[PDB]
């Protein structure tokens, strides 16, 4: 049974009534709504359930709205009025998004949020109904008023923003008492001029946590509590923790201008003496035997932790005071010192150490970590299982390229069905100011469609900047004109040998094994893909199989591939044979995949081939330079630099090995050089 | 090398605690009144605060509706439905609470109770039933063996003539806005509520307080039975209704204290 | 009497530097936003380059601007700096009388040409290359 | 009406975001379409809002213009948020109705998609009546199912009207025959949607069932639908984002798609299919013309099936003539004559004729109330029962029937008998309820069959426990991993491993589950009338809230009568059922208009 | 890693119902079960509803008495720390786990709802600020190490 | 916050200091007090006017005890309500003023005080050599045995044990170095 302990109630009531008590001096962010929604009580009061927080979570992470309740909150902080990134410009575009679809365009430079638009959109008419109450108060609570005022203000608070409720009506009623109590105490001095509103809330706020609870101090079972002065009760086993040096005594400064503390009489009374004398009064109440208990190794750097001053005048009066029967007649300081080693017991750092639980003086009661200490279980056997599978009649070729993509992916997630889910990024507390990740990619990639029909760039500019993903002002321009030349530079060489293909059906009969499928803009020319991306080797599979699986079926022409930086992926057509052949490689590579996980990384195997490789003789390198060069590219694809997150740095891999292993590198060297082989064999 | 550990031959504790009883178990109108937990203290720091010699002023109740936080047009209606309860007497003989001196009454009277055997519910039960004829339904609670201290706060105690008498307060009363309170449907809530245990333990702990303090003390002679108040059930037309008048068999008593002595 | 210490002092710090950055760099003109871009691309560049100033003690700044002088007025002067030495290459054009050297190649008049077409407007920042190649210490040495 | 009046939050913030500066009229304007956007009104008429406002007159004085703003279309089209149809505006006033730009853009959707692209495939008629006539054996007389199937495999986009009971499944299993026995040479991938996955589950067991009674071939089973996919997740709807796969780019490749029960496809929903389809697919929707209405805001089957009365055109009255080689009728005036030929009407029920009282109370719902009242009172026809329901001794009578209901699963579930043949006894009896809380809802009537089970001898319930012999539990969302769907009745019981619930799946078998395997379960001993469609039950009772209410109506209660299979009881007042039935749940839409012309 | 271990474990003991939480959080490095196992386990459905019970009787465990002993019998139950103590390299991650479900126990009294400490969680996962108690301890002081 | 530790100053004077608030109430200073006594004399006065000036009574604690204890000392009958026996348990520590008026209360009510002392004998602290004496003429006695016990271990050299101020030094060190505030209270 705790005792002495801090009486705590209701936090989210009192918590969230003091989050209201500062509304004029927030700064309405977002995040500080959302955790202002978490209560069940404001989000009840505004009818909005853990369902329709769940949907507003994600829409105002897509939506924009990052600070500022209004326009006037922006004007009110000295700060220029942008119109975008706002709680009001969010809920206009949610209204539009509600009432007019994306695809017809902006109407007040503001792009319609085409999410809400059904019923659910009617938890929005929720949340604007918060944000204007919390734009009243905020109106509201700024003026000074003096102490006849502010007696309904916490009451009328109370039945706007919270709702009654059977768990939180002592938590209101504690609110109510402690806010009349305080007025009640200043108007009994008759204070006449204006109290601000800061002060009374600080003063709530400490008397809100004032309250202790001492109910339980005998009830039966064993005590814990603080040492509280003028209380001695004798008891048989006394124990006592944190008698460090710092924490006990406590000490408390004097004020300084206190007349006391200058010349003290018989009956003044200080902290250190009633401390001295509570720990005077728990030596002499202690019956049958005290513990003590003190921290004396630090947990972070291992340094030496001194015990308080009684303590250590108490193991020198120990220590001067008897001696062991062992040395009878020593010496003074060694037999005191002998003592002093004799009752200290230097406990072990970790709870799983064997020399606790030798038997002897001391020892553990805790059974569940014994065989933890006797060493007598098994080790982690390897993940990597020999598993049945069968392949079957019909394979299609969505999953042979899921496959293909990512081979261990594929044997976690579709195999085993293991999808390790991770949670959701968080709302960024500012405008972007920069583009650079995802965002950056989708805009690259719709001005890359864009300007491949020779549409107005300028058009899509004015719909990027409606939705305010792009920067305001002449920054957003400036990023959008290196964009719309880099993708001009682009298209240049993209429409310079384009021909209208269309989308054609595959049907194969390969070893017994039916590929059915479909591939997108198949021109007469022979494969065309385009993508704003770097030069990498996955795409380069991608485009691989896709020309083994055209050049299956008739089709002789190339296959072209248009990165970016003058990236170029190029395939010459071949003949059936050899396209049944690596097809036939790349089925029995998936059978093997299936079964067993196929270590074929695409990235740092193909940077490891293309290091090893030499197209001019058709015939792999063998020279110690070559031999290293390719184990430092393999090493710089699998682990990257501090700026470019590398191959080795994935969930899917880490689950198969800790630490990459000679061993395993090599055997994922061998698996690239029999698959990703034709990859370079068939570049140009 | 070889190491085990230690194993703990038996239970660390008996079950010592000291527990209570809650852990052994027109437009104006006072039928109109919310029931609550809060309404219900509110209620009773008013009749305990309250002095029953003097008559109740209208200020006062405006002042203690002020600082309790209730609506302020149910203070004239609250006084005179006070004085109405003052007005009504608590006996067998018509003693109302307007004769009671300061000196006489005390207010919440705080007690502890000691036990050293273990607390059986079938032994304790079984002699309850025996002497207590409002146990004939009531099937019997059950609770573990509590062996210790009990504590008690007792509302009222009060000697008249003397005599000494017990009065306790029930106002939650959600159930009923008519003159249905008659002494069948006190008796069911009595039986319901389980109310029977806590007045025979608060006659139990006034049989141990008056033999401590009084020398030459007779349960018979002395005590005079326990008055509990209903606040809701109280009319000016009806005197029987809202007050509950019991008075032991003075034999539960004796075995009662053997029981919890030893 | 009773003060609140905080651990961390960055988040407080980045708030500023994103308010100075929207109290300044917001309403600034194409030509003064795209030099300002060119300095920095947002805020984060502008805290990582004054983190070591902004903590500690604060520097004395030697030959500090004046308080009257913005960044339009910056502009303006190096716009007229620029711009006179536009017009002196445009009044001294068409004429060469230095010696051919050894080091000196004689597709100078190619830079020459070079310098031909850079006067066009005054909204870039960045000036040429060749204007090196027209020094009197680099073609006295030559 | 009286929620029309008590403004929603969201249509009050659209009207002063989307109005703002501008007069109050455009406000009222905007708040008026955003409730009846809410509400579930598709478009609005000016006159309405012109007559039916007592601030008419107001903002009449408020205007101040040249021409002083008389009209309501110049003072809308003087605003910058009401145009036309050319401006990128919220607010779209074109045919004298005020609509958003969404809901007039999946308007003109849908009839550019029922106008214009429904054209005649032209195929051999000799053929088709021949499998017409080896598939359906009668030929004496005018059979509706043949005709149905005839103008479904004749026209591309067809939409068959029938109510439950009619043999739809039979007829859509001879139309896939005739379908597959027409075109041999011709790949046939045949696609079935559903709206809910109950839904989709039922028809792929009725079309299981019914397809392998008509004999096929080696090449022919082996084109049989497979399986009925959802249409959230036919067309590849994210939980994120609203984004499709086969959004506007990639059609999806189907040649024939039957989509099952249309009457519950919205209009998004619709306007979201038809930019799916591509140009060669044909789509045969299935589903009743008098069934209740959509969830979300629109009515598709409803005013499409309005026109299925006029009857067909004189030249499809000789086409059907000349392909059943029997005499088809010929409808009278032609105004839009593709929707007239696509559309079909089934009314010869096989499951029930005159001499049940069943499809004689569903055919006097339509009909004034007097008919109804008609049909209960003369000798109730063995199978419609009439309990008053006004006081506390009605609802101990109801509890009364409704143990004598539940009977037999009561007696099945004391003797300790196998838990097939309790899930047998406790699908025959079943009631149905308008609202969710209060005396009269769903947990209401819950927890007062639990008081009820509780007082007498015959359901023995902890009350701690939560998990007694014998509760009947349902599950609230869809779960595919453990094979049970959205509406679906399990019960908890111990058959000696533990208390686990039983629940009977479509194919006959009988699953057990832990109840701490179930993600959501309410006690079912009264379901929604809006989440018991697609089901079927023996014996149905009907409970009406005393409450007038705007659930209960026409459509609510022509669910609540075909839901039944032989046994109807009724527990309402006669003014609530004889202002359902008048109290008909019209949704005001633009379809009416664009389909006329 | 183990921290988002962990998380996955409090994502799997707070929902229990779906099955795609509880097989990602089984599958880790953690709990130490090969493939044949999590193939097993995904066909025997009585095995998975074992799991799934235990993991309820841990969400009361942790309902009623806290982090730390829910942490302490699920490492007694599937007897993963002797596991980790026989691998070579695996005390380290256990002291990561203790230190994670110190932090854990000490974030949870401060905070009443059973989510709210699963968001701190994964908040603090996606925060890599430093703190002078969130910081990585020695992970052995008996075997001696060349010390950087 | 000002306001707030002045308050609390002068709630310490007011339970600890009456001699210095009665001075200021006239408006003398102190002679050797510190140089907040500058701005504290004048602060309180003015308080005490102020609430002179408002509805509110005069009377304190500080000037109150004074005339408790001369109206005790100058009664010839024993005022109604006061109680019968009035125990003082576990209390170690209390005030000069509280015993002054505690013993005016026990001249008339028999007060029992019930103190927890570690040490049998004296360990306190003495004033002069003539309250030696007469610390040295009062003797204990036991409550069964009716026994008179002295306070010093040794009577003869009890004036050797204390030093020239006045402090006994006390064999033992841990009551010496921790027991200060019982060191006070026993004196």
């Amino acid at each position: 049974a705790i005792s002495d302990r801090r009486a705590r109630q209701s936090h989210p009531v009192l918590e969230a009534f003091i989050s209201l008590l500062s509304l004029p001096d927030s700064r309405f962010v977002s995040e500080d709504v959302l955790a202002l929604l978490d209560v069940p009580v404001l989000a009840a009061r505004f009818d909005i359930t853990e369902e329709g927080l769940r949907y507003l979570r994600q829409w105002v992470n897509e939506s924009g709205i990052r600070w500022g309740i209004d326009d006037d909150n922006v004007r009110e902080l000295e700060l220029p009025a942008t119109g975008q990134h706002t709680w009001r410009f969010g809920l206009t575009r949610m209204l539009l998004g509600y009432a007019m679809e994306s695809a017809q365009g902006e109407w007040q430079s503001v792009l319609p949020y085409d999410e809400s638009s059904g019923l659910i959109a009617e938890l929005v008419g929720h949340l604007a109904s918060l944000l204007m109450q919390l734009n009243i108060w905020r109106r509201g609570l700024a003026q000074e008023r003096p102490l006849e005022e502010w007696l309904p203000v916490c009451r009328d608070m109370l039945n706007a923003f919270f709702l009654p409720d059977a768990e939180t009506e002592a938590a209101m009623t504690l609110i109510e008492q402690q806010w009349q109590a305080i007025i009640a105490e200043g108007l009994g001095a008759q204070y006449g001029d204006a109290v601000p509103l800061s002060l009374l809330r600080d003063e709530l706020a400490q008397r809100l946590d004032q309250e202790r609870i001492s109910q339980r101090f005998l009830a039966g079972p064993v005590n814990i509590c603080t040492l509280m002065p003028m209380r001695s009760i004798p008891f048989k086993v006394v124990c006592l923790l944190g008698m460090n040096d710092g924490v006990y005594p406590r000490q408390l400064a004097p004020l300084g201008f206190d007349l006391m503390s200058q010349k003290p009489k018989r009956g003044d009374r200080s902290r250190r003496d009633d401390d001295r004398y509570l720990f005077l009064e728990a030596l002499i109440s202690a019956q049958q035997k005290l513990y003590i208990s003190y921290i004396g190794r630090s947990i972070q750097d291992n340094s030496e932790r001194f015990p308080s001053v009684l303590v250590q005048e108490l193991i020198d009066y120990i220590g001067q005071s008897h001696y062991l029967p062992g040395d009878e007649a020593l010496n003074c300081d060694e037999s005191e010192a002998r003592v002093k080693a004799h009752l200290t017991c230097l406990h072990t750092r970790m709870p799983f150490d064997p020399q606790n639980y030798q038997p002897g003086e001391r020892q553990s009661y805790a059974r569940e970590w014994l065989p933890a200490a006797s060493q007598a279980g098994k080790a982690h056997s390897e993940f990597v299982q020999p598993l049945p599978f069968t392949l079957p009649e019909t394979v299609p070729l969505e999953t042979l390229q899921r496959f293909w993509a990512h081979p261990v992916r594929a044997f976690f997630q579709m195999r085993l069905q293991v999808n390790f889910r991770t949670e959701d990024s968080e709302i960024p507390d500012t405008e972007p100011f920069i583009l650079e990740g995802l965002s950056r990619y989708q805009i690259n990639q719709q001005l890359l469609n864009a300007l491949v029909e020779q549409d107005d760039a300028e058009r899509l500019f004015r719909r990027f900047r409606a939705a305010g993903d792009l920067p305001y002002g002449a920054f957003g321009e400036i990023f959008w004109e290196t964009q719309c030349q880099e993708m001009q530079q682009l298209a240049d060489r993209v429409i310079a040998c384009r021909q209208p293909g269309q989308s054609m059906e595959i049907d194969l009969a390969c070893n017994g094994v039916q590929i059915t499928g479909w591939l997108p803009q198949v021109q007469p020319d022979g494969l065309l893909r385009w993508r704003p991306s770097l030069l990498s080797v996955a795409q380069g599979m991608q485009l691989w199989l896709e020309h083994l699986v055209y050049c299956a079926s008739g089709g002789n022409g190339e296959s072209r591939l248009f990165l970016r930086k003058d990236g170029e992926w190029r395939f010459p057509p071949l003949a059936a044979e050899q396209a049944l052949h690596y097809l036939s490689q790349l089925i029995e590579g998936y059978r093997e995949g299936m079964s067993a996980p196929l270590l074929v990384l695409p990235e740092s195997g193909g940077a490891w081939l293309k290091t090893c490789y030499d197209a001019q003789n058709d015939a792999m390198l063998d020279d110690d330079s070559t031999l290293q060069k390719a184990r430092t590219k393999f090493l710089q694809a699998y682990e990257g630099n501090m700026m470019v997150r590398g191959e080795g740095d994935d969930i899917w891999y880490q689950r198969l090995w800790r630490q990459l292993t000679p061993e395993t590198m090599e055997a994922i060297v061998e698996q690239s050089q029999r698959f990703l082989l034709p990859l370079f064999r068939f570049n140009q | 090398a070889e190491l085990n550990a230690k194993t703990l031959q038996r239970l660390p504790g008996d079950n010592w605690r000291v527990t209570s009883y809650s852990g052994l178990q027109p437009t104006l109108t006072p039928h109109q009144f919310p029931r609550g937990a809060s309404p219900g203290t509110f209620l009773h720091s008013l009749f305990e605060d309250l002095d029953f010699t003097q008559p109740v002023d209208p200020n006062w109740v405006r002042e203690k509706l002020e600082l309790g936080g209730f609506e302020s047009q149910w203070e004239p209606v609250l006084t005179e439905w006070i004085t109405a309860v003052l007005q009504a007497p608590l006996n067998e003989t018509g003693v109302s609470l307007s004769q009671l001196s300061a000196r006489n009454k005390q207010v919440e009277m705080e007690f502890y109770l000691p036990i050293s055997e273990p607390l059986i519910a079938s032994q304790l039960d079984t002699l309850i039933r025996q002497f207590d004829p409002l146990s004939a339904g009531c099937p019997p609670l059950e609770f573990m063996q509590v062996r210790g201290m009990l504590k008690g706060f007792i509302d009222l105690v009060f000697r008249h003539e003397g005599r000494y008498y017990l009065l306790a307060y029930k106002s939650n009363w959600l159930g009923e806005d008519s003159s249905a309170y008659t002494q069948q449907a006190m008796a069911a809530a009595m039986q319901a509520h389980r109310y029977d245990l806590q007045y025979q333990l608060y006659t139990l702990a006034l049989h141990r307080y008056l033999r401590h303090r009084i020398a030459d003390y007779d349960y018979e002679h002395h005590f005079g039975g326990v008055i509990y108040l209903f606040l809701r059930g109280v009319d000016k037309e009806h005197p029987q209704q809202g007050i509950y008048t019991t008075r032991p068999n003075a034999g539960l008593i004796a075995l009662m204290d053997e029981m919890f002595a030893g | 009497f009773e003060q609140q210490l905080i651990e961390d002092e960055s988040l407080l710090r980045y708030q500023a530097c994103a308010d100075f950055w929207r109290r300044h760099c917001y309403p600034l003109p194409r030509e003064i936003a795209q030099v300002v871009f060119e300095t920095w691309k947002g805020p984060q560049a502008l805290l990582r380059d004054i983190n070591r100033y902004l903590q500690g003690e604060a520097p004395v700044i030697k030959a500090p601007p004046p308080d009257d002088e913005t960044l339009a007025s910056r502009h303006a002067q190096i716009v007229a700096r620029i711009d006179t030495v536009k017009q002196q290459w445009r009044d001294a054009v068409g004429e060469l009388d230095a010696l051919i050297e050894s080091s000196g190649i004689d597709r100078r008049k190619f830079n020459r040409s070079n310098q031909a077409k850079w006067i066009d407007k005054i909204s870039a920042w960045a000036e040429e290359e060749t204007n090196s190649y027209q020094l009197p210490e680099s073609l006295e040495k030559f | 009406a009286v929620e029309h009046k008590q403004l929603r939050p969201l249509d009050v913030q659209f009207a002063l975001t989307v109005a703002g500066d501008e007069h109050p009229a455009v406000t009222l304007a905007a708040a008026l379409l955003s409730h009846d956007a809410g509400e579930g009104h598709v478009c609005l008429p000016l006159s309405r809002l012109e007559n039916n406002e007592a601030s008419h007159p107001l903002l009449a004085t408020c205007v101040s213009e040249i021409g002083e703003l008389q009209n309501w279309e110049e003072c809308l089209l003087a605003s910058q948020a009401v145009s036309r149809g050319d401006e990128p505006t919220p607010m779209i006033l074109c045919g004298d109705r005020l609509y958003l730009n969404r809901m007039w853009c999946n308007e003109r959707t849908v009839a550019r998609f029922f106008n214009e692209v429904n054209h005649a495939i032209e195929v051999d008629e000799a053929l088709l009546a021949q499998t017409l006539d080896k598939l359906f054996p009668v030929s004496d007389e005018i059979n509706w199912q043949k005709v149905a199937a005839a103008v479904a495999l004749t026209r591309r986009i067809s939409v068959i009207s029938g109510g439950p009971g009619t043999g739809k499944t039979t007829t859509v299993a001879k139309l896939l025959a005739a379908l597959i026995q027409m075109a041999d040479g011709e790949r046939c991938r045949i696609r079935l949607a559903a709206p809910t996955g109950k839904a989709a589950a039922r028809l792929t067991e009725s079309l299981g069932k019914a397809l392998r009674q008509l004999p096929l071939t080696d090449e022919q089973k082996k084109r049989i639908p497979e399986d009925a996919s959802t249409l959230h997740r036919l067309l590849g709807a994210q939980p994120g984002s609203q984004r499709l796969r086969h959004h506007a780019g990639n059609p999806l490749h189907l040649d024939v798609l039957v989509v099952d029960e249309a009457s519950m496809i919205d209009l998004p929903m619709m306007s979201r299919l038809i930019d799916a389809l591509p140009d060669h697919a044909r789509v045969i929707f299935l589903g009743d013309r008098d069934q209740l209405a959509s969830v979300e805001a629109g009515a598709v089957l409803g005013d499409i099936c309005a026109y299925a009365n006029a009857g067909f055109t004189a030249e499809r009255a000789r086409q059907l003539s000349r392909l059943t080689g029997t005499h088809v009728p010929a409808g009278t005036g032609t105004e839009a004559a593709s929707l007239r030929d696509s559309l079909c009407l089934l009314q010869k029920s096989y499951r029930f004729g005159s001499d049940s009282g069943i499809g004689q109370l569903a055919a006097a719902i339509n009909r004034g109330d007097k008919t109804a009242v008609k049909t209960v009172f003369q000798q109730d026809f063995t199978d419609i029962e009439k309990r008053l329901l006004q006081s506390g001794e009605d609802y101990i009578a109801m509890l009364e029937e409704a143990l004598a209901g539940y009977g037999r699963y009561l007696d099945l579930l004391q003797a300790r008998a196998e838990p097939d043949l309790i899930i047998q006894a406790f699908n025959e009896y079943q009631l149905l309820c308008a609202l969710r809380e209060g005396p009269f809802g769903v947990a209401g009537l819950n927890e007062r069959i639990e008081q009820f089970m509780q007082q007498k001898r015959k359901i023995h319930r902890h009350p701690h426990s939560r998990w007694y012999e014998g509760r009947p539990v349902m599950i609230a969302r869809n779960d595919s991993a453990l094979g049970l769907f959205n509406g679906d009745i399990g019960i908890a019981l111990d058959r000696g491993q533990g208390t686990r619930v039983w629940f009977a799946m479509p194919d006959g078998n009988i699953k057990s589950v832990q109840p701490s395997r179930l993600p959501e379960h309410e006690t079912t001993w009264a379901m929604t009338v809006h989440k018991s469609q697609g089901s079927e039950f023996d014996h149905a009772a009907l409970i009406l809230p005393s409450q007038r209410t705007p659930v209960v109506t026409r459509e609510l209660v022509y669910t609540a009568v075909t839901r039944a299979r032989r046994r109807l009881s009724l527990y309402a007042d006669e003014r609530i059922l004889s202002a359902a039935i008048a109290t008909r749940t019209e949704r005001r839409s633009g379809l009416a208009a664009l389909f006329s012309s | 890693l183990e921290a988002q271990e962990m998380l996955w474990l409090l994502q799997a003991v707070m929902t229990p119902e779906r099955e795609n939480t509880l097989r990602s959080a089984l599958a880790t490095s953690m709990m130490g079960l090969n493939a044949l196992d999590i193939e097993t386990l995904n066909n025997d459905e009585h095995a998975w509803d074992v799991v799934v019970e235990e993991f309820d009787g841990y969400r009361q465990i942790w309902r009623k008495r806290g982090v730390m002993p829910m942490l302490r019998a699920l490492m007694s139950a599937r007897n993963i720390a002797e596991n980790l103590l026989a691998t070579a390299g695996g005390e380290r991650r256990l002291t990561d786990i203790l230190h994670i479900s110190e932090l854990l126990q000490e974030a949870g009294t401060q905070l009443e709802s059973e989510h709210a400490l699963v968001r701190w969680l994964s908040q603090h996962i996606l925060e890599p600020d430093s703190n002078a108690s969130s910081q990585q301890m020695r992970l052995e002081s008996d075997k001696h190490l060349v010390q950087i | 916050q000002l306001s707030s530790k002045a308050a609390d100053l002068f709630d310490q004077y007011l339970v600890y200091r009456p001699d210095w608030l009665a001075q200021w109430e006239t408006g003398h200073l102190v002679e050797g007090l510190g140089e907040a006594q500058a701005w504290q004399a004048p602060l309180w006065k003015a308080l005490v006017e102020y609430t002179h000036q408002l509805g509110q009574p005069r009377w304190h604690r500080a000037n109150l005890y004074q005339r408790f204890i001369e109206t005790l000392e100058s009664a010839t009958t024993c005022p109604p309500g006061l109680p019968s026996r009035v125990f003082i348990c576990g209390i170690s520590a209390l005030p000069p003023v509280y015993l002054q008026a505690l013993q005016a209360l026990g001249k008339h009510i028999e007060i029992h005080l019930l103190f927890t002392n570690p040490c049998r004998y004296y360990w306190g602290d003495i004033k002069d050599p003539a309250y030696l004496a007469k610390l040295l003429t009062r003797q204990r006695r036991h409550s069964f045995e009716d026994r008179e016990l002295p306070l010093f271990r040794d009577s003869e050299n009890a004036g050797q044990l204390f030093n020239s101020d006045g402090e006994q030094d006390v064999g033992n060190p841990l009551l010496a170095s921790w027991g200060k505030l019982g060191r006070d209270y026993i004196y």
